[PDB]
């Protein structure tokens, strides 16, 4: 198959600067390929298609352009409607069709640290046998941000999902949680609990910990 | 809905989403409908239309009691094959037009469609075959073609060769190599005198 | 586009061996026969070799049979010809050729013709060891005068002479070379230039023989035989 | 051009599921359908597509062995089908649709979609836990809307009049199949003894509307 | 084998005139069944590959300017171009492929561009002070811009004709004035050049009225 890779992962641009997005495949497509802007909660919408031209109905500030394994999607003029997620599809017409990961489109601003609080899990879920350590980044960007849980100095692995809320719509900053579910058996087999956050505006990791029973 | 002012379904033929090999050519036959071939010969994006024994431009003044529509796909080069008094692996092998050919021919370059990197071999054309084929005549044997006195029964090698073989359309190659897509419409006059037709 | 990029060629010493290759782009190359034809310097095009579409037909010329062994494979899409103990008789400069039919001697009704070639590649047999040339001048002797540079006793091909690093081009004849009896080239290279410039204008040939790292600048001036 | 799908499902693991998928205004009866599959927080991802008129597939290679597309050109309907459901398969489907044009290809119309949830649970309200503000200028405080399906709850802060500040996260699917969801709010440290924080978690399904008060733990 | 001969070894047309090249096969080359002779006609110009023109006797390959042309069947066979042009001034081989003993080309005809007869301006170069240094003596004549090709040239030391230890060199025909240059080269050892007094060359050519010959003294400058 064709792999297709995209680039940055997230973005942050202000309303009437220059988006430029790029798309790369593991081996050539002609000019076959296509890119999608899919904003929350709707169907992807086509943009470009054949690697260049534009879509009918749809604002000639968008442009795509390149040929072979490279191409580029360029939104000259950003708008406040703009903001989604853009992938580029490959169809060529007897070949597996593969996609792209996608890029996020954002509102610049300035680098903001995570603020990091720990939550113990409650004596009253504690009481119905399961353990929810609950980690939480609040208010920060860009939007790439690394959690490490730490249990007695284990790094957790395959016990924690994380949920991250939208854009806010005045600071265009992120939150994150990530939650730490355990047995109560193997809870109160340990003493130390952590959540290590590495970002941007973070120098160095940042670890807020609790000890069980204190 | 249907009825027979509706238009003939031109789209089915050339908009198709794969054409046939050669060796192995589609026909459709259109009928019981109205044709309008306005659309056809108006349309910027035909590399070859060449008519023969009728003019293109008195097509929708004219009367023709059949009409068939063959579809295929050869290269750049085996364009000029599709012609009546041709040869060449195309026009003794795989589809011959009569002499006398009433009708017309429809090509286009179709490199953005059946030509893949690394190869699209979904096309094939026969290449060996012991006398050549009768205009409107289709061959899809596989039979393993015999060069010498030595049967091969069945089986490929030295003077046994599979008589069948692929493009393998790659979007890199020549336009004399790059996937044609051919519709060739044969006509079936109306025998009547001047004042009707 | 149809494209034949040969390589391989090269100086090779009496009996030792050399693998020619050639290879082929714009075309599905497993499809076609594919040929090799060589021409020694300065005589006409010669018949090498031959390999079939599904690389079963094999054929030689009879000056070649068991020496050479030509081989393809399909799936890099190169021709290859292995020429073993090779001869004087074996310089030249080597071809390969795409079939206009599968290259399937036997059907005989879809016999081909040599459709596109090679740029060709130079192949050289001799015992003779790499060397540079030396210059001698062709002085003008004492309405037109001629003069030139000799370029003799190098190996191997080629050279490539200038003259005032290229502001003299007209009337500038240069002359293929000459095989010796020793093994090395001989080359001449002239030009015609007005009687009354030859002590006004100063003539100098720039020889260029990249086998050796050579670049040899040398003044050609008239024999003063005045004193 | 215009495509309409099936309305969202629910089935429990193991169970057969065929949802549907009718087009109209076609350049020709020889068209490409295509399937896509989008997880709640994934990505775009191929999975197969059909010639109605010729029905034939080219599944993708992740998605061969899994799911069969069928179609019925008399209905210009085409369809996807899941022979055993598991819990990995609750994603939106979308049909995308890529008619010819001679010289090359080009997707017209876009499918809303049709959310599946493949779980095996039924409707449970959620249970709601105080996330306690640390003893330790602004703190944080929340609740946990842990265990209940299906979707959706709302939770609200003192009846609506703590909006400023609160981030409720969008629910995660637990392996257990039922949904967790949790939201926080960040006051001021001070307020913490002088101003009661209570969550109303309102879930529909259930019938279920619960008020936690949460404090400053007590050591 | 099959033996082809084309005929002539060379031939001279001026521009826009029509140029005929014939070529003959031992065995007949016609497969009756499709009636198509299997000859094939190529074009070499000076250190190109050949280029395809003609196939199936009187096919032409695509490209091809149509003032090519060929045509003949069984043994005889003719390559014609009609408005000779400047750029083809080239070799012209014929090729049969019937499969037989694989593949025989043609001994290849040479076409030049005709035109007046042309003498050659005649100059001899006697060897450097630096190569007599090495042991080696080369005497140099050169026949500058003639026409036609065939020249004779002949070497006089002590008025003793030479023959055995001398080279020639032709360059191609120029691309402006269409015409041929020469070299010879005598080559003796340093004893044998100071053993004779009188070194010539004599050249014979077609638009000289007799033979003309230049010469230096050995060691006189
Ligand atoms: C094969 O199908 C193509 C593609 O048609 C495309 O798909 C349909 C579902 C519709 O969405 C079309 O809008 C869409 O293009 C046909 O190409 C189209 O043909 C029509 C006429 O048949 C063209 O309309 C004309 O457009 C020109 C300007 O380009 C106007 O000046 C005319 O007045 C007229 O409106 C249309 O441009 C063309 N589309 C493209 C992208 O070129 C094609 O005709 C069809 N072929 C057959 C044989 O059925």
């Amino acid at each position: 198959d064709i792999q297709m890779t995209q680039s940055p992962a997230t973005l942050s641009v202000s309303p009437g600067e220059r988006a430029t997005l790029s798309c790369r495949a593991s081996q050539s497509v002609s000019s076959t390929l296509a890119w999608y802007q899919q904003k929350p909660g709707q169907a992807p919408r086509l943009l470009i298609y054949g690697a260049s031209t534009r879509a009918t109905g749809i604002p000639a500030r968008f442009s795509g352009s390149g040929s072979g394994t490279e191409f580029t999607l360029t939104i000259s003029s950003l708008q406040s409607e703009d903001f989604a997620v853009y992938y580029c599809q490959q169809y060529n017409n007897w070949s597996t069709w593969t996609f792209g990961q996608g890029t996020k489109v954002d509102i610049k601003r300035t680098v903001a640290a995570p603020s990091v609080f720990i939550f113990p899990p409650s004596d009253e879920q504690l009481k119905s046998g399961t353990a929810s350590v609950v980690c939480l980044l609040n208010n920060f960007y860009p939007r790439e941000a690394k959690v490490q849980w730490k249990v007695d100095n284990a790094l957790q692995s395959g016990n924690s999902q994380e949920s991250v809320t939208e854009q806010d719509s005045k600071d265009s900053t992120y939150s994150l949680s990530s939650t730490l579910t355990l047995s109560k058996a193997d809870y109160e087999k340990h003493k130390v609990y952590a959540c290590e956050v590495t970002h941007q505006g973070l120098s160095s990791p940042v670890t807020k910990s609790f000890n069980r029973g204190e | 809905h249907h009825h027979h002012t509706n238009l003939c379904p031109f789209g089915e033929v050339f908009n198709a989403t794969r054409f046939a090999s050669v060796y192995a050519w589609n026909r459709k036959r259109i009928s019981n409908c109205v044709a309008d071939y306005s659309v056809l010969y108006n349309s910027a994006s035909f590399s070859t239309f060449k008519c023969y024994g009728v003019s293109p431009t008195k097509l929708n003044d004219l009367c023709f009691t059949n009409v068939y529509a063959d579809s295929f796909v050869i290269r750049g080069d085996e364009v000029r094959q599709i012609a009546p008094g041709q040869t060449g692996n195309i026009a003794d092998y795989n589809y011959k037009l009569p002499d006398d050919f009433t009708g017309c021919v429809i090509a286009w370059n179709s490199n953005n469609l059946d030509s893949k990197v690394g190869g699209n071999y979904n096309y094939l054309y026969r290449l060996f075959r012991k006398s050549n084929l009768k205009p409107f005549e289709r061959d899809i044997s596989t039979e393993i073609y015999q060069a010498g006195s030595t049967p091969c029964n069945g089986v490929k090698g030295f003077n046994c060769y599979f008589p069948l073989q692929s493009y393998g359309f790659q979007p890199t190659y020549g336009v004399g190599y790059q996937p044609y897509r051919v519709v060739v419409l044969s006509f079936e006059l109306l025998h009547a005198p001047a004042t009707v037709c | 586009e149809v494209q034949l990029v040969e390589s391989g060629g090269g100086v090779v010493q009496p009996g030792r061996s050399l693998r020619l290759s050639c290879a082929a782009s714009g075309f599905t190359f497993s499809n076609y026969g594919m040929h090799r034809v060589r021409q020694a310097p300065g005589k006409g095009l010669e018949w090498v070799a031959l390999i079939s579409y599904e690389e079963s037909n094999r054929y030689y010329g009879d000056s070649v049979r068991g020496r050479f062994t030509i081989s393809r494979d399909n799936s890099k899409n190169t021709l290859y010809l292995q020429m073993n103990s090779l001869r004087p008789e074996d310089t030249a400069v080597y071809y390969c050729a795409k079939d206009q039919g599968p290259a399937t001697v036997m059907v005989t009704a879809i016999r081909g013709a040599m459709d596109v070639w090679g740029q060709g590649t130079t192949v050289t047999v001799s015992s003779a060891s790499t060397k540079g040339p030396s210059v001698f001048p062709l002085a003008p002797s004492s309405g037109t005068a001629a003069l030139g540079c000799l370029v003799k006793d190098y190996f191997p091909e080629p050279v490539t002479v200038s003259w005032n690093s290229g502001a003299l081009t007209s009337g500038v004849h240069t002359f293929p070379a000459v095989l010796q009896s020793s093994g090395l080239y001989s080359l001449s290279s002239v030009v015609t230039v007005p009687s009354s410039s030859l002590g006004t204008q100063t003539y100098i040939c720039n020889v260029n023989h990249k086998p050796s790292n050579t670049k040899v600048d040398k003044k050609v001036e008239p024999k003063s035989c005045d004193k | 051009v215009q495509l309409v799908q099936s309305g969202a499902e629910v089935k429990k693991p193991g169970e057969s599921l065929r949802i549907s998928c009718k087009g109209s205004g076609h350049n020709s009866p020889s068209y490409w359908i295509s399937w896509v599959r989008q997880m709640p927080g994934k990505g775009l991802e191929w999975m197969g597509r059909i010639d109605p008129s010729d029905s034939y597939t080219n599944y993708s290679p992740s998605f061969q062995g899994h799911v069969t597309i069928s179609a019925d050109k008399s209905i210009s309907t085409a369809y996807l089908q899941w022979s055993s459901l598991q819990a990995s398969d609750t994603a939106i489907y979308y049909c995308a649709r890529h008619v010819v044009a001679l010289t090359h290809l080009y997707p017209d119309y876009w499918g809303q979609g049709t959310l599946v949830t493949v779980s095996s649970a039924s409707t449970k309200g959620p249970s709601v836990f105080p996330l306690a503000p640390s003893s330790k200028g602004t703190a944080a405080l929340g609740c946990l809307v842990k265990d209940y399906f299906p979707e959706p709850v709302t939770v609200s802060w003192n009846s609506g009049a703590l909006t400023s500040g609160v981030h409720t996260f969008p629910a995660v699917l637990q392996s257990s199949g039922l949904y967790s969801l949790s939201s926080v709010v960040t006051v001021p440290s001070s307020s913490l003894g002088t101003q009661t924080y209570i969550c109303n978690v309102n879930h529909k399904p259930s019938n279920t509307k619960v008020d936690k008060k949460v404090e400053p733990k007590s050591c």
